Formats: C-alpha cells, structure tokens, sequence
RNA sequence: AAACUGCGAAUGGCUCAUUAAAUCAGUUAUGGUUCCUUUGGUCGCUCGUACUUGGAUAACUGUGGUAAUUCUAGAGCUAAUACAUGCCGACGGGCGCUGACCCCCUUCGCGGGGGGGAUGCGUGCAUUUAUCAGUGGUGACUCUAGAUAACCUCGGGCCGAUCGCACGCCGGCGGCGACGACCCAUUCGAACGUCUGCCCUAUCAACUUUCGAUGGUAGUCGCCGUGCCUACCAUGGUGACCACGGGUGACGGGGAAUCAGGGUUCGAUUCCGGAGAGGGAGCCUGAGAAACGGCUACCACAUCCAAGGAAGGCAGCAGGCGCGCAAAUU
C-alpha cells in the first residue's frame, strides 16, 4: 500500500492534494506536515501534492500482504514492541482478565541492563487503577455535598425563624399605629 | 386608527391588549391601559402623557429610556425635525489675560415627546440626559417653560 | 474587517475627520447570517469574552404563545407573509425579528380542544374521527362535568382567529432574532395588530 | 464508463513479543483457562485478606 | 533530560510619523455593556463499567528525504487535568396539571357543597419567548426575587470518571490540602457616551445630503447605546459667537525657562493618556491583540541558493552605515 511522499526537492505529500506539483497551501493545526510553533498560528508552505510521478525523490510503501518468498530486510527478524500497556483496562485487554483479577501481578516489565551496573526489572505506573487512595478521593468530595446540604438546612431553618421574630414586631407596630 | 402611520404596528411593548373578556365587557369600551413611569427628580409627569394616545418609545413618560446625568436648560430656537428641537445654549467663556469674558454657544439636538406641544420657538425648555438615541442626540427634554412673554 | 465604528462618518456640520487609529477588534461587525426557512442548521461563533453566539441559517420549528388562552407551543413554521422593514425580505423568506410568518394550527387546536372540549376550525361537513368524538363528547363525571361547563362560558374566540384555524395556518410574530438568538420564537397575532396586519397584507394585493 | 464501489478495507492487530515478556509468554497467559485464573485469584485474594487483618491487629497492637 | 498538558508571551522597553473638539485634561455616567485572574459566594435544590469507561497521539525506537531553515514524511510503541464517552448515589418524595373511582354533608331524587384519591404528563440553576401577581431596592426599571405556559442549538451548559500529605477510626467510615468548574458578586480594568477647554489662517464664506448629511419607524450587525449598517419615510443639520477648507519645525496633559503685577515662549524627553512597529490592508489564537521579538497577502526594500526553492522587519539593548552644526560600551 502506497503510503509516503518525497520529491527531488523535498517536500512531503499531502494525501488531499490532486495535483502533481507543488502546490501553496495555508496549513493549521491538526494538519499533516506542519507543527506550529505558537498557539493558532497557521502557516503557508510548499506541498507535493498526492499523484506519484517519476518526479518523486522517495516513495514510502507500506505492506499489507505477504505472499510467499521472504525478504531479507522486511520479513526474517521480528522487533519487538518496547512499552507494552501503560492503562488498566488494556492491560485486562492484552492478557483477557475478569474484572476480578489483579492488573497489579500482569504488568509487563522491562529487562533493563547495562555492562558494569546491576541488572534492573523496570514497570511503568499504572494509571485508572482503583485504589484505597481513588476510592478515598471519592467518598471525600461526597463528604463535602453532605456538608452543604446540611449547611443550607440549617441555614434556611435559621433565617426562617429569625424572620419571624421580626415580623410579629413589625405586626406590633403596624397594629399599634393603625389603632391609635 | 391615527396613531398607527408606520409600516410595523405601533405598540406600547410592556402591556398586552389582547386579554381576552366577556361580551358585556367588550360592549362597555376599549381602554388599552398606558404604561408610564414617573421619571425621578421631581418633574410630575405631564397630564398629555398619562392621558394621551400617542406611542414614542423614545419619549422618558411613556417609553423606554433612563433619565440620568447632567440635567440642562437651554431655548429653543429650530423645530422643524419630528420628535426632535434644536436648543441652544449660552454662556459666558472667561478669557484670563483679558479678564474678561466672551460669549459662546452651544447647539443641541434633543429629542422632544409628542405630549408636550405647543412648545414654541424661543422658549425655555429644560431637559435631562440620557443614553444616546441617535447620533447626535443624548438628551430628553424634561419640562417646558413658555416664553417671558406668553398670554 | 466590517467597522461598526463611529469614526468613519462626518461630525455634527458634516467635515470628515482624518481616523487617528486603524480599526480595532471590538469594532468588529460580522457578516449578515440570513434565516431560511428549511431543516435546522445553526453555525455557532466565539465572540467577545468567549461566549457562544448561537447562528441560525435554517429554521423550521419554532415555539409561539398562544396568549390570549396563555399557552405555548412548540410548532412548525411555514413561511414569511411580511416584513416591515423589506419587501425583499419576504420574497427570500427570511426570518428577522419582528417579521410576520404562518404556523401550523395543529398543536393549538389539539390543546384548546383537550381543555374546552369543543370544536375548533371544523368543517361545516362535521365529519369526525374516533379519537376525535372521545376526546370531545368523551365522558364525564359529575364534579367534571361542572369545571368543563363552568370554563365553555369563558371560551370564544375572535371571528379572525377562528378562521385562521379553519384554514389550519395561523398568523404569528417572532419576538426572538434567531440570527444571534439560534430559535425564532414568537407569538401568536391576535385582535387589533392582527386586524392591522390583515389589513397590510391584503393591501399587498 | 463510471464507478459506483466504494471499497471497504479492512483493520487487523497483529501480535508482537513485547520487550521483557516474548510471544511464548504473552500466550502463556492469555490463553491460560478460566479454573486456572480463578484458583490464582482467590489464592491471592485470601492470602491478601490474612495479611491485612493481620495488619488490622498489628495497628491495634501499637 | 525530553515531550504532552497548563499558564505567560496583550505587560514591560522604544519612538513621536499621523492626529486640531480628534487626542487630551477636569467632570460625570453605564439604569447600555464585556471582564483571565484574585477575594468571597454557590457546586447531593433535577424524581430520570461506575471499587473506573473509549479511541488516538508526542517524547522514545527506528527506516528517510532536501543545496538550504527553529523544514518535515512513513513504520513501530505508550500517558493524561490532552481529547472524548458516560453512570450509580440523594430518592422517600414534595409541588403542579390531569383525574379512573370513593366518602361525607345536603337533597323526595335530579342537583348543590365539602372532601379523599389510583393513572399518566410535567418537575432544578443557566437559555429563548409569552403571560400573571406586586420578598427586597433605587430620584427614577421594561430592577432584583416570585407564579404560569413552553423552549433548549449534534458548529451541544451546569452538575467534578483527576491529583498529594497524614494516617486513623466502627467489611464499612473520614481529616487537611491541589487543581476544576456554570453562575452571581468583587478586583484589575477595558469600551463607548455627558458637560467645558486648544495654535495660525478670509490670498478659505458658505458647508454637508445620488455614494448617510439630520431626524423618524422596523430591523441586521455588535459585547450592548447609537445611520454602526440595510429598508422605508421626513428635509433636515452646521456657519461671522468664524462653520467648511487649508497650514502647523503640532502627540495632549502633569510641567520648563523667564518673570514686580500682567504676560511671553517652550514642553520629542524618565509620570499619566494616545498612537506606531518599512507602507497599507486582512485575520488566526485568546479573558484580552486587528499584536508585528504571531501569521497571510500586495508595495518598497534587502539576505541565502546546487537556479528547484528558502528566509526577512533594531521606533528593544549594544554596535554599524547614512544623514547631518548636533548625541556614549558589540
Ligand atoms: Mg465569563
Ligand atoms: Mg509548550
Ligand atoms: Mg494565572
Ligand atoms: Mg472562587
Ligand atoms: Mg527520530
Ligand atoms: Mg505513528
Ligand atoms: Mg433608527
Ligand atoms: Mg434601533
Ligand atoms: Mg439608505
Ligand atoms: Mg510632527
Ligand atoms: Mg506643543
Ligand atoms: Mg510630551
Ligand atoms: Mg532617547
Ligand atoms: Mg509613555
Ligand atoms: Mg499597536
Ligand atoms: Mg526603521
Ligand atoms: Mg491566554
Ligand atoms: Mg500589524
Ligand atoms: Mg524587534
Ligand atoms: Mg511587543
Ligand atoms: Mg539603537
Ligand atoms: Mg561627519
Ligand atoms: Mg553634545
């Protein structure tokens, strides 16, 4: 599968693009081949456009199927993924746990060596891990909604019966006006 | 009927005439109550405005706007803009070096509701300010003062 | 890009001035959105201090009141019969504050019907549907009987807007500008406006 | 004389031997049976549960 | 270390080209608006996988291209307070409309009255509209609060899927903090208005209005008030109290020099305000720029080149050239 662009000048390919040439465009963020050096700033650029000529410098070709005879770059040595999962539930992903199992005992970890320093075992963090610490934060912030409820309880009925006793005085008055 | 010469249906904006009634109440009149405010510093709202049938929107009686700010008087002297006047006003500027002063005048246009009438050309009209209602024009006129020389 | 600065203009005796600033951002003014009639299609913009304006380039529902009976609902609009400010306006059907466009009668009638229990926009013919004839003549209770009797003294309408709803497409005003607001909202035309517009209308003919 | 197919490709993840555990273990665990992840579970979990009431004395013990 | 994220880069520094009721000063207003932050308020008021959810991407690994850059492509991985998605919980209900049926009083009975009630439909703050009534507040609201009907943007609003330190209590409970957050209020402001004030000129006496001049009515646009802009009407508005036009070796003030009293002259320059970053114009980002130590053009200038292309902005500090009577250390 066709995949990478260069020209005799260097330019990438853009997948959009229908022409052969360059072409001038105003690239932004999220775009391909372009990283902004400040927030929202766009930037106008050179572009090979998509179509594959004898013009090109270098062509990039993904493979998708392999059909008989192995090449000897692409084919007989496999390389490993460095860094296996790093988040809990691809973790119960790559090893297909319950939730009940312990993500904890699964974790790959790193045969990490160097010539003349002790052979270390490294693992990563493991992050969206419940834990006494997560489940504390939780029944923390409820604490909290538990507080003001009772806060404007307590509150309303105080002002409620503070108002009272202005209001039987502000009948006295009126009253004792009105009669005389 | 008179009171409606524009395209768009002229309306008082806070009061809703379509309140639906009795056919005995009906028979009896239509009366679409008026909306008016009394504006603050003390100038009782005009009679004509209270009474009367006319809608300006524009107008401090009967109308949307604030009377706030600087509060003016001056004469009038050109009407011949609706639902406005050109007022001008006098004054005494002090040159130091001279000791003494000049005349200066400046001229307003002011906005004028339809219920004070009879506002004649050359006579004292006091007026208040407000947000501005056109380009020119940031004052309403408060009340009016006939002329030293009225029968 | 479009100023809707003070600047640009003659003074009070008409000498241009010589603009001592180029334009500034909050000067700004955007470009006009126009309001169609047709499926929704709101386009919002981030303006000054961040907050969203809500754009609305097609409309069709709107919600009107009903305000003689108080009620609102939540109808479908039809099309611009008139607009104070442009006839031009009309003819692109374009929904603008305060143009004047028809509703349907349905959802109205519906609760009119639901609360008087009487007969709205029908035809002379009388012909009538189950669903219809049990809402209507239904049945009662005793203490029903009474409140349902007691409002029939209340309920008639004006002869202009009982035709409307013969016709099943009521005359309305809308109080909101979908072009900053994103709804067009309104109110039904009733009595002396509704005469007058009337009025205005059949004299475009 | 025109074209009406769309064509829908299609979206495979293969497996590769991780750094520190090789395709023999990453296998080794994932196709390992429900009796046997459940034995390990609840062998842990018990073993666990003792440590921690023994904790529960050993904070009531200081 | 790096990289993602957050924040800042809108201040400060420089200069005085433009600019003559403009800038600016004192004066007032915002009841006609926006406001990152800070400070306090709110944050189980909504009745309808959660002991934890989805996908991707950078550093990193590697394969590369181009003479050239703070250029960047393809392939592998993997994070969140990045993006998204989305619950339990309180919660038992209360209140509105509906009301199958039921009771009681009354009645010869119909009827009249008082109730009680299964059933659905609605249920908060913000949003937009309409209507009703008249807790608190002003000199004055079409204010603030309340009640009714509905509304609610797929280019979506609020309701915390987050972090640390102590560790304790009866398999459950919780102390302090950190970020967040809609919305009030507040602070720093900002933006438009009010009243009065400017140097010379008549060898400038009439000026503006088909292309908004002045006002009216309805809108559009805007953060809102406004001919700001459109549509339709009206024919206005300014002027010897000097409009309009021209000039200024004109940024305006606070001030300076000189002075008996009165003046005259100067204020580019360290404080406050305004404008500008070679000239014009146009936008992204954001609470805030029409920003220039951001960007996109055109014009004028000028750098590199393998001739395909690439990159510029000292009116920041130094320093250099030119201009000049005239001004300091890379
Ligand atoms: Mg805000
Ligand atoms: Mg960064
Ligand atoms: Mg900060
Ligand atoms: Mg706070
Ligand atoms: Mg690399
Ligand atoms: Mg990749
Ligand atoms: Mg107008
Ligand atoms: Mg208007
Ligand atoms: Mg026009
Ligand atoms: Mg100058
Ligand atoms: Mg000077
Ligand atoms: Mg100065
Ligand atoms: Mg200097
Ligand atoms: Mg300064
Ligand atoms: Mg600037
Ligand atoms: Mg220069
Ligand atoms: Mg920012
Ligand atoms: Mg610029
Ligand atoms: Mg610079
Ligand atoms: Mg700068
Ligand atoms: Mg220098
Ligand atoms: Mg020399
Ligand atoms: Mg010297």
């Amino acid at each position: 599968r066709i995949s990478g662009g260069n020209d005799k000048q260097g330019f990438p390919m853009k997948q959009g693009v229908l022409t052969h040439g360059r072409v001038r465009l105003l690239l932004s963020k999220g775009h391909s081949c372009y990283r902004p050096r400040r927030t929202g700033e766009r930037k106008r650029k050179s572009v090979r456009g998509c179509i594959v000529d004898a013009n090109l410098s270098v062509l990039n070709l993904v493979i998708v199927k392999k059909g008989e005879k192995d090449i000897p770059g692409l084919t007989d040595t496999t390389v490993p993924r460095r860094l296996g999962p790093k988040r809990a539930s691809r973790i119960r992903k790559l090893f297909n746990l319950s939730k009940e199992d312990d993500v904890r005992q699964y974790v790959v970890r790193k045969p990490l060596n160097k010539e003349g320093k002790k052979p270390r075992t490294k693992a990563p963090k493991i992050q969206r891990l419940v834990t006494p610490r997560v489940l504390q934060h939780k029944r923390r912030r409820i604490a909290l909604k538990k507080q003001r409820t009772k806060k404007n309880k307590e509150e309303a009925a105080e002002y409620a019966k503070l108002l009272a006793k202005r209001m039987k005085e502000a009948r006295e008055k009126r009253q004792e006006q009105i009669a005389k | 009927a008179d009171i409606q010469t524009e395209r768009a249906y002229q309306k008082q904006p806070t009061i809703f005439q379509n309140k639906k009634r009795v056919l005995l109440g009906e028979t009896g009149k239509e009366k679409l109550p008026r909306y008016y405010k009394n504006i603050g510093l003390g100038f009782k709202t005009p009679k004509e405005a209270i009474e009367g049938t006319y809608i300006d929107k524009k107008c401090p009686f009967t109308g949307n706007v604030s009377i706030r700010g600087r509060i003016l008087s001056g004469v009038v002297t050109k009407m011949k803009m609706q639902r406005t006047i050109v007022i001008r006003r006098d004054y005494l500027h002090y040159i130091r070096k001279y000791n003494r002063f000049e005349k200066r005048h400046k001229n307003m246009s002011v906005h004028l509701s339809p219920c004070f009438r009879d506002v004649q050309i050359g006579d004292i009209v006091t007026v208040g300010e407000c947000r501005p209602l056109s380009k020119t024009v940031r004052f309403n006129v408060l009340k009016v003062t006939k002329a030293a020389g009225t029968k | 890009g479009i100023s809707r600065d003070n600047w640009h203009k003659r003074r009070k005796t008409g000498g241009k001035r010589k603009p001592y600033h180029k334009k500034r951002k909050y000067e700004l003014g955007r470009p006009a959105a126009n309001t169609k009639i047709g499926p929704r299609r709101i386009h919002t913009v981030r303006v000054r201090g961040g907050n969203k304006k809500y754009r609305a380039l097609r409309l069709d529902v709107g919600n009107f009141s009903w305000g003689s009976e108080c009620c609102t609902r939540k109808t479908r609009i039809i099309d611009v019969v008139y607009n104070a400010s442009n006839n031009e306006l009309v003819r692109t059907k374009t929904l603008v504050k305060n143009c004047i466009v028809l509703i349907d009668s349905t959802p109205y009638r519906q609760w009119y019907e639901s609360h008087y229990a009487l007969p709205l926009g029908r035809k002379k013919g009388a012909k009538l549907t189950p669903e219809e004839e049990e809402i209507l003549n239904k049945k009662r209770s005793k203490k029903i009987q009474k409140k349902y009797d007691e409002r029939k003294k209340n309920a008639k309408i004006s002869s202009l807007l009982e035709e409307q709803f013969q016709q099943g497409k009521l005359l309305a005003c809308i109080a909101s500008r979908p072009g900053q607001c994103g709804r067009a909202d309104g109110y039904v035309l009733e009595g002396k406006e509704l005469e007058f517009y009337l009025r205005k209308i059949k004299a475009r003919k | 004389x025109x074209x009406x197919x769309x064509x829908x490709x299609x979206x495979x993840x293969x497996q590769r031997a991780i750094t520190g555990a090789s395709l023999a273990d990453i296998m080794a665990k994932r196709n390992q049976k429900p009796e046997v992840r459940k034995a390990q579970r609840e062998q842990a979990i018990r073993a666990a549960k003792e440590a921690k009431k023994a904790k529960q004395a050993s904070k009531k013990t200081a």
